């Protein structure tokens, strides 16, 4: 199937409590594989998946050095952002960054990404052409002009089409037993009376990987989107995910309702119903 | 492997 | 400019009294990132609680998983208590084995 690699950075200022904290995490698909935390007793890029542990000391030392440099860059960026927004040095602010590459089932670059935010709002994004920028406001336009003058997009393009894809392919091979294995959902429907004339039907999907899934209820074959309570997909802690979808139905009409499950690990979509037995 | 920063905001 | 956390409290595996399991409190959708999360057993803070590394969703909101090993019983009550700048008081969500 398709695969992606993403790095996520969070830089958080905290005046009076030291320099801004910098946390970086890396993911392949829904599997985290590295972390770095400037607040750690000894900050280092550290493995978070078994298949990355085989990388040598040059990998770990170099990623640690690079993440330390990135932390310094983002501390500077926090100071710059204060200037661009006319903000005081007393408040706490957050810069976030996400970047990486998507491969199609073929294995070639499908597209690249590099997006930044300030205080939870879009700030600047590399366009899909990997050559131009979209700035969210007049401050980000200052950054855009600077990055155009410095030809930053060309370096990002080179990284996203080269090293990003090459390393993602390496990880997918080294982690193939997990990264290239889809675990289908284990599914079932529960029934919980609400009153003498209504009952909740809850369709459960458990133990699935990757996280992407579709759970829907139909009544008489029509989607019940506006009447379905759908919880956010949530991590189980063993790499897998969980989700449920629930509808409240008139007692005696339960068999008119069907739950439909789509997941990459299923050869065909599942249809299930409440089974009183 | 992570991107090497070279420019600020 | 701030977003309050969503909270789900649940177990890693279907609960079976007397069988070891993991209690999870998943907090998501929040901004800024500072957040306090405790897992409670019968109202008391559980000491051995771990959490995932800070990450965020496509809309920039943060998410964290807090978790601890536990053995559910018929009588013991579990809950997650969350504090965040968006809350005027800590929010307690009880564990419901069917949710």
């Amino acid at each position: 199937g398709s695969h992606s690699m993403r790095y996520f950075y969070t830089a958080m200022s905290r005046p009076g409590r030291g320099e801004p904290r910098f946390i970086a995490v890396g993911y392949v698909d829904d599997t985290q594989f590295v972390r770095f935390d400037s607040d750690a007793a000894s900050p280092r890029t550290e493995p978070r998946a078994p298949w990355i542990e085989q990388e040598g000391p040059e990998y770990w030392d170099g990623e640690t050095r690079n993440m330390k440099a990135s932390a310094q860059t983002y501390r500077e960026n926090l100071r710059i952002a204060l200037r661009y927004y006319n903000q005081s040095e007393a408040g706490s602010h957050i810069i976030q960054r996400m970047y990486g590459c998507d491969l199609g089932p073929d294995g070639r670059l499908l597209r690249g990404h590099d997006q930044s935010a300030y205080d939870g709002k879009d700030y600047i994004a590399l366009n899909e052409d990997l050559s131009s920028w979209t700035a969210a406001d007049t401050a980000a336009q200052i950054t855009q002009r600077k990055w155009e003058a410095a030809r930053v997009a060309e370096q990002l393009r080179a990284y996203l089409e080269g090293l990003c894809v090459e390393w993602l392919r390496r990880y997918l091979e080294n982690g193939k037993e997990t990264l290239q294995r889809a675990d289908p959902p284990k599914t079932h429907v529960t029934h919980h009376p609400v009153s003498d004339h209504e009952a909740t039907l809850r369709c459960w999907a458990l133990g699935f990987y990757p996280a992407e899934i579709t759970l829907t209820w139909q009544r008489d074959g029509e989607d019940q989107t506006q009447d379905t309570e759908l919880v956010e997909t949530r991590p189980a802690g063993d790499r897998t995910f969980q989700k449920w979808a629930a509808v409240v139905v008139p007692s005696g009409e339960e068999q008119r309702y069907t739950c439909h499950v789509q997941h990459e690990g299923l050869p065909k979509p599942l249809t299930l119903r409440w089974e009183p037995s | 492997v992570s991107f090497i920063e070279f420019v600020g905001w | 400019i701030q977003r309050t956390p969503k909270i789900q409290v649940y177990s890693r595996h279907p609960a079976e009294n007397g069988k070891s399991n993991f209690l999870n409190c998943y907090v998501s959708g929040f901004h800024p990132s500072d957040i306090e999360v405790d897992l409670l057993k019968n109202g008391e803070r559980i000491e051995k609680v771990e959490h995932s590394d800070l990450s965020f969703s496509k809309d920039w909101s943060f998410y964290l998983l807090y978790y601890t090993e536990f053995t559910p019983t018929e009588k013991d009550e579990y809950a997650c208590r969350v504090n965040h700048v968006t809350l005027s008081q800590p929010k307690i969500v009880k564990w419901d084995r069917d949710m």
